[PDB]
């Protein structure tokens, strides 16, 4: 058997996979997760799967910060590297949900026109994360924390204008009579890296 | 686009004083107000961001407050280190822009400028141009009115000031007001004359020369 | 640590064009978003444009749409202003500045470009002396007139740095010939005229220019 190697966290608005080395030959895995309670809990047990979805476990706590680790162990009709003992593990690099996972990329709902205005509306994405018992969105999540960057311009002019908000709604003023291309980004102020998700795509009315 | 209106554009205090500064936008800019302060020859640094959030290490006698059109940024225990220029910024949406800024300066008691006139040197001269200078030294609060008059008639257009920064020792003003003419027009009238009117003179003051007497 | 290093001061003919650049170090600028700001000499603060280089995004203010271009070039943590047919009015510190999104969180110590069609000339050094030596004052200020020079910075000292007590050296004023011009004054004790010499030296790099002269009614 040889161990697990590369122990990656792969996180998008919350949903998280642990993925990691070798594809199995002979063998397979057991991976455990622990809210640096120390506690372990096994997650994934004698998989070839080279990855395990622990999301069901961060979003009980998404500030809290986890440990992971994947054990290896002889499969199919073969020998055993040792005395069928202690198997073969390695632990994964610590997680924090809230300060690393990707931010997904928007989706712009609607626009609508209100007064002079036009009300640009971002789909509220659910995520899995739940408190009481409700999917929370991704702003119940973050509330402030998370900044909605627009991007729009006349698809005749492609001058650019920008605005921002912290709810999933945005007025802005567009001439009257013209295309206009509109594009959304979302952004955490607070973090240093991975701060910014990629752009929805560009949505030309 | 949005006008940011702030105000006063100028204030004075102590050391220890609670200011305040105001910024009011042409509409509702949903709390995406931040100020900043910037010292002679320096960049800018943040204060304050989203109306009322304190940024890192900035000391807590900075405070905001307001949502709407109305935000305020004010300064208590004022400390030396706190006199500069305040600039409020609207960036919730482009074009971004910035407030006129506010100079918050030194009070201390009235003070009389000492007045001075000076003519033209004779080498100036001697190349076509003369310069006349006023000087109005250490003198406070910074408001000051100077006139030229040549031969009793106001001048206008024809004249620059320069002032200094508040004195770091006695908090004082010093200024130079400078009258420019073509020595033609300089030789074709004879009496120069600098008027001053400031709060610590009881009536304008006067100095002045008579061309070739010197 | 976040740091915004500017490109060096400049000097540019009016009708050119200048580009100013921005270093940025201690964090990727693909994750925030990079504005310019000017400050005309003695006036506030403006903004001129940014630009997000996640995507290539670069919004202007309506003022400056047509003759200003802001890029990034992500592989050198690098954002750019170009700025073309300079004016008077474009004279100014340009300053590259961090959007946090909440806030312009860092900003650059500001780069300094000089639109002027004047060529680099020194000052010619007049005395500022009263009509009459006379005063019935104990006190009595003298001076010296630098005037018609380019570019800035011209620096006066007086008694060849012995006198600085008293002293005034006022900020230099841009004329309508395009040059600068600024006085330096002094009081002294008027029992000192006509037996303490007073001289202003003035030092204007540019033009090699250092000069002393005299003062005395």
């Amino acid at each position: 058997t040889v161990a697990a190697y590369n122990l990656t966290w792969k996180s998008t608005n919350f949903k998280t996979i642990l993925e990691w080395e070798p594809k199995p030959v002979n063998q397979v895995y057991t991976v455990q997760i622990s809210t640096k309670s120390g506690d372990w809990k096994s997650k994934c047990f004698y998989t070839t799967d080279t990855e395990c979805d622990l999301t069901d476990e961060i979003v009980k706590d998404v500030k809290q910060t986890y440990l992971a680790r994947v054990f290896s162990y002889p499969a199919g009709n073969v020998e055993s590297t040792g005395s069928a003992g202690e198997p073969l593990y390695e632990n994964s690099p610590e997680f924090t949900p809230y300060l690393e996972t990707n931010l997904g990329q928007p989706t712009i709902q609607s626009f609508e026109q209100v007064g002079t205005k036009v009300n640009v509306t971002v789909e509220d994405e659910r995520t899995l994360v739940r408190r009481n018992n409700t999917f929370l969105s991704l702003r119940d999540v973050f509330g402030k924390d998370l900044i909605y960057t627009l991007y729009y311009w006349k698809s005749s002019s492609s001058g650019k204008k920008t605005a921002k908000t912290n709810t999933n709604e945005f007025l802005i003023d567009v001439d009257k009579g013209e295309n206009y291309c509109f594009s959304v980004q979302a952004v955490i102020p607070s973090r240093t890296v991975n701060r910014k998700s990629t752009d929805s795509p560009v949505e030309c009315m | 686009d949005i006008q940011m209106t702030q105000s006063p554009s100028s204030l004075s205090a102590s050391v220890g004083d609670r200011v305040t500064i105001t910024c009011k936008a042409s509409q509702d800019i949903k709390s995406f107000l931040s100020w900043y302060q910037q010292k002679p020859e320096k960049a800018p640094k943040s204060l304050i961001y989203y109306a009322t959030s304190l940024a890192d290490g900035v000391p807590s006698r900075f405070s905001g407050s307001g949502s709407g059109t109305d935000y305020t940024l004010t300064i208590s225990s004022l400390q030396p280190e706190d006199f500069a220029t305040y600039y409020c910024l609207q960036h919730g949406e482009s074009p971004y822009t910035f407030g006129g800024g506010t100079k918050v300066e030194i009070k201390r008691t009235v003070a009389a400028p000492s007045v001075f006139i000076f003519p033209p040197s004779d080498e100036q001269l001697k190349s076509g141009t003369a310069s006349v200078v006023c000087l109005l030294n250490n003198f406070y609060p910074r408001e000051a009115k100077v006139q030229w008059k040549v031969d009793n008639a106001l001048q206008s257009g024809n004249s620059q000031e320069s002032v200094t920064e508040q004195d770091s020792k006695d908090s004082t003003y010093s200024l130079s007001s400078t009258l420019t003419l073509s020595k033609a027009d300089y030789e074709k009238h004879k009496v120069y004359a600098c008027e001053v009117t400031h709060q610590g003179l009881s009536s304008p003051v006067t100095k002045s020369f008579n061309r070739g007497e010197c | 640590q976040v740091q915004l290093l500017e490109s060096g001061a400049v000097l540019a003919r009016p009708g050119t064009s200048v580009k100013i650049s921005c270093k940025a170090s201690g964090f990727n600028i693909k994750d925030y978003y990079m504005h310019w700001v000017k400050q005309r000499p003695g006036q506030g603060l403006e903004w001129i444009g940014g630009n997000d280089p996640a995507n290539g995004h670069s919004m202007y203010d309506p003022k400056f749409q047509g003759r200003v271009t802001i890029t990034a070039d992500t592989s050198t943590s690098t954002v750019f202003m170009e700025l073309s047919s300079l004016r008077s009015e474009d004279t100014a510190v340009y300053y590259c500045a961090r959007d946090s999104g909440y806030a312009m969180d860092y900003w650059g110590q500001g780069t300094l470009v000089t639109v002027s069609s004047a060529s680099t000339k020194g000052p010619s050094v007049f005395p500022l002396a009263p009509c009459s030596r006379s005063t019935s004052e104990s006190t009595a200020a003298l001076g010296c007139l630098v005037k018609d020079y380019f570019p800035e910075p011209v620096t006066v000292s007086w008694n060849s740095g012995a006198l600085t007590s008293g002293v005034h050296t006022f900020p230099a004023v841009l004329q309508s010939s395009g040059l600068y011009s600024l006085s330096s004054v002094v009081t002294v004790p008027s029992s000192s005229l006509g037996t303490k010499t007073y001289t202003c030296n003035v030092d204007h790099k540019p033009s090699n220019t250092k000069v002393d002269k005299r003062v005395e009614s």
